[PDB]
């Protein structure tokens, strides 16, 4: 079970920042459309 | 190319926003073909969703947004 | 392990909102892709 | 057939249900947190409790996605 | 000790049973820890059952005798869920008719209808055809009769009700007043006007002199003998639509054609 | 069984009445809660008065009808007022919901009044009990003996006494290869998680010391530091 | 129903058809009833007849808008229900290889 | 509007030559201005009745081509 704690911490950080942007993308083509 | 340069490699999402909404807002032309350029060095090292957002610019009747389009994209994952 | 169990859920819950947004995100920007398209 | 046995063995049967609902709830099973309020509702009535079955549905947790 | 608190009841003093009360209380937590709160039942906890149970219910009954609202409610309000069934060997006694039948009194002297039928609705699996109706039928009738609306009925079964007191007469002299109030609340919507001697008919008064001055309780000037509702009637309108909440609940047509447009262009 | 007997003796005046009522009712609060929510106006009434000395027990209940109804945000300031018994709440498999309520709201507080003052913690903004759960959960990761977990929350909050406090202790050198790896896993972060300038560049510039105090260092490990904050005087 | 046929109707009437006791007990279950609103009439004790008060011209009052304006948010609601839901297997195909 | 309110304010106050033009205006804003409580009121909303249904009819027809 430790080793899904250590992920949550580390790597998943990361990717959230990315998750941030895509989300921003949906804001983005309701002006686009 | 202020906001690109300035606010190069980490991307931002106040620089991203600033970025897309010049470009389809003002008309003229070289300057929707200025933000295209500009959003490859914001995510210079973050290139994986560029192609994703620029999926649509291509599309763009201008000939002008198409070729900042050829060009970001070449930048970012040069 | 033990140990790892009882903590586990606490680690989880501000992850798990987090995921839960994800799948409504990805239906939404696709559908007003399709929209964008089309148009 | 009833019994007393019957009886004692039914009020473990209510604190089962609502002590795992939360659980379920955190997860935000669709699928799980319908068939529980669909169990839940039915067993006050054979009871007869008004009072209980109003705070039940106050939440209206009940999915319908 | 317990003993004592039963003749006292018996003797008809109950100031004195109150003031033994609160040493009982203490003792009724550790009775309350010898019954399992039947999670086990066995046959030593029947005893302990048995034995909890006959204070309760003399005791439930004092606070019903007694009649003074303060200390009426807060004696009575834990008495009320323990007494109304906690019955042994499940859930027999001819104790458990009379008792049921003074709680759901208390409910209509209450005028709650709505919880009538809740604490109805629960009694009803367990004296579906057990008790039938017995003395429990003196709260069914009544209530079948305001919601018939048969007022003059109701009035029957009431005053045919002072043949029966016991203790019952603790809601009885309330639902007097309660009949001669619904009455006058309906009778604003029929008309405005009535000459006395139709006041006192309609509101079910007995005494020419209470009607007269009921009248003057609700403030309508009588004047020559003659009774002008018209007054606070008129005054009571104008302060009641001055209110805030208002904007909000009253709308305009503009602000529903404002909701439409914007559906339309997200 | 029912919660009517229950009920009926909050009601009844006597003050040991009333405490035994408390017990009964905790017993079977984690059983049977939706009886109860009628009537959580009363058990509040009594948390606030100061006459009972169980009174800490009586907000402990209204905490926990909260959580089970699925009121995540009324549990925990209930749970945060009595500042008593949340010691078993993080031990327990069952209830981590409030675990996490009282540490995200305190990762964002402290933020916030960081940007405004370094020092933030001698305030008193910052409540004490606020703190102790914090510190206890570092106690939680430790034994488990995982560092990425103690590291992340905190830098997440901007509290800057437990990275700085972390890196530190870690210079033992039972292996140097280690030590070196957790750091690095570090500054990788500390780029693109954090945004304040306050707290970004004070934590690297520590860095840069912990690491040079160690002879085995791998001066690639530096040289990151030195780079990124671009000052010559390191 | 008697009300509806019969607008001013006197207390007697109405005992002698449904065999109701007596003209003092049907005024009171009607008077209870028009509290609730049901009937929607008014008893005229002075006259000796019980009034019907409906009139129609409801169609001038605001009430209509009321109800009009509730039926164009289900349809709105409809339209969105169609289109969430619409695209969710088209994700899968254009994902999935085709020939 | 508000520019006309204190245009006369300024005739009283800061003594301009009364320019009369404007008052013979001003009488007849008040004079064919709709007096309320009229029942030509009443006749406004029931046209006001038949295009909010209408609005309403012609909602439910695009709900049959969004459902195509």
């Amino acid at each position: 079970l430790s080793n899904v704690n250590s992920d949550i911490y580390f790597k998943l950080k990361k990717l959230e920042k990315e998750y941030e942007l895509l989300t921003l993308q949906e804001d983005y083509i309701k002006d686009e459309q | 190319f202020t906001i690109a340069l300035a606010y190069a490699g980490t991307g931002n999402n106040s620089a991203v926003k600033r970025l897309l909404h010049v470009a389809v807002s003002d008309s003229n032309d070289d300057v929707r073909r200025a933000a295209v350029i500009a959003l490859g060095f914001v995510l210079l090292r973050d290139y994986t969703t560029v192609p994703r957002i620029v999926q649509l610019l291509s599309k763009s009747h201008n000939a002008h947004v198409r070729c900042g389009t050829a060009f970001a994209l070449g930048i970012a994952c040069a | 392990e033990t140990h790892e169990s009882g903590i586990k859920p606490y680690f989880e819950q501000k992850i798990q909102e987090t995921e839960l947004k994800i799948r409504s995100k990805t239906e939404n920007v696709r559908r007003l892709e399709a929209q964008r398209n089309a148009l | 057939s009833e019994e007393i046995n019957s009886d004692n063995q039914n009020i473990i049967l209510r604190s089962t249900m609502m002590k795992f609902l939360k659980i379920a709830s955190l997860k935000h099973d669709n699928e799980t947190k319908a068939m529980l309020i669909n169990l839940i509702l039915r067993d006050f009535l054979n009871n007869g409790e008004v009072d209980s079955a109003s705070d039940f549905i106050s939440k209206l947790e009940y999915p319908h996605t | 000790l317990t003993k004592s608190l039963s003749i006292a009841f018996e003797n008809g003093d109950y100031a004195a049973c109150e003031k033994l009360l609160p040493p009982i209380k203490i003792e009724l937590i550790k009775n309350n820890l010898l019954i399992p709160d039947l999670s086990i039942q066995n046959d030593i906890y029947l005893n302990d059952l048995m034995i909890t149970k006959r204070i309760l219910e003399v005791g439930a009954l004092a606070s019903i005798q007694t009649f003074n609202f303060d200390s009426f409610e807060n004696y009575f309000n834990q008495l009320k869920p323990y007494y109304f069934s906690n019955n042994h060997k499940l859930s027999e006694s001819d104790k458990k008719s009379k008792l049921i039948s003074l709680y759901l009194l208390n409910l209509l002297s209450q005028n709650n209808t709505t919880k009538f039928h809740s604490e109805l609705q629960y009694l009803d699996k367990h004296i579906k055809n057990l008790e039938d109706d017995s003395l429990l039928s003196y709260p069914i009738k009544l209530d079948r009769w305001l919601m018939e609306g048969s007022y003059q009925k109701a009035w029957d079964l009431l005053q045919s009700g002072s043949q029966n007191i016991s203790e019952f007469d603790s809601f009885t002299d309330i639902l007097k007043s309660a009949i001669r109030d619904e009455i006058a609340k309906n009778t604003e919507l029929s008309y405005d006007f009535l000459p006395l001697s139709n006041i006192k008919a309609l509101l079910f008064f007995n005494n020419e002199k209470e009607t007269e001055k009921f009248a003057l309780e609700r403030n309508w000037p009588i004047v020559n003998s003659k009774v002008y509702f018209n007054n606070q009637s008129k005054e009571k309108a104008d302060y009641e639509d001055e209110m805030m909440h208002e904007e909000d609940q009253k709308t305009n047509i503009i602000e529903k054609a404002m909701d439409y447009a914007i559906s339309i262009e997200n | 069984t029912t919660a009517a007997p229950l009920l009926a003796l909050l009601r009844e005046n006597q003050d040991s009445v009333k405490t035994y009522a408390l017990e009964s009712i905790n017993n079977v609060v984690d059983q049977l809660w939706s009886e109860i929510s009628n009537e959580l106006p009363d058990i509040e009434a009594l948390y606030d008065d100061d006459t009972f000395s169980d009174r800490e027990m009586a907000a402990l209940i209204a905490s926990k009808v909260y959580y089970n109804l699925g009121e995540y945000e009324s549990a925990v300031k209930y749970a945060l007022a009595a500042k008593d018994r949340f010691d078993i709440d993080e031990k327990s498999q069952f209830v981590e919901t409030i675990v996490s309520k009282s540490i995200e709201m305190y990762v964002q507080e402290a933020s916030k009044q960081y940007t405004k003052d370094e020092q933030f913690y001698t305030k008193d903004i910052i409540d004490p009990k606020l703190t102790s759960i914090f510190e206890r959960m570092i106690e939680k990761c430790l034994k488990a003996s995982e560092l990425k977990l103690a590291l992340g929350i905190a830098l997440e909050g901007y509290r800057l006494d437990i990275i700085e406090s972390a890196l530190k202790s870690k210079l033992d050198q039972d292996s140097t290869s280690e030590n070196v790896k957790i750091i690095n896993y570090l500054l990788t972060l500390a780029i693109t998680t954090v945004t304040n300038s306050k707290f970004r560049s004070s934590i690297l510039r520590k860095s840069f010391d912990f690491l040079m105090n160690m002879p085995n260092c791998d001066y690639l490990t530096l040289n990151k530091v030195v780079v990124n904050l671009n000052d010559a005087g390191l | 129903i008697i009300s509806l046929t019969y607008k001013k109707i006197s207390l007697r009437d109405i005992c002698l058809k449904l065999n109701l006791d007596s003209e003092q007990t049907v005024e009171y279950m009607v008077s209870r009833a028009i509290r609730d609103g049901v009937i929607e009439a008014k008893i005229n004790h002075e006259d000796g007849f019980i009034e019907t008060t409906e009139l129609l011209n409801i169609y001038d009052s605001e009430d209509p808008q009321q109800v009009f304006d509730e039926r164009i948010k289900f349809a709105n609601q409809l339209h969105d229900e169609y289109l969430v839901s619409m695209r969710y297997p088209e994700d899968k195909k254009t994902q999935q290889n085709e020939k | 509007l508000k520019d006309v309110v204190e245009y006369l304010d300024k005739v009283i106050n800061k003594e301009l030559p009364i320019n009369h033009t404007i008052l013979g205006k001003l009488q007849d804003v008040f004079n064919l201005l709709p007096n309320l409580g009229t029942p030509d009121d009443d006749e406004i909303d029931v046209e006001n009745h038949d295009r909010i249904n209408i609005s309403n009819n012609l909602q439910k027809a695009l709900t049959v081509k969004t459902n195509d």
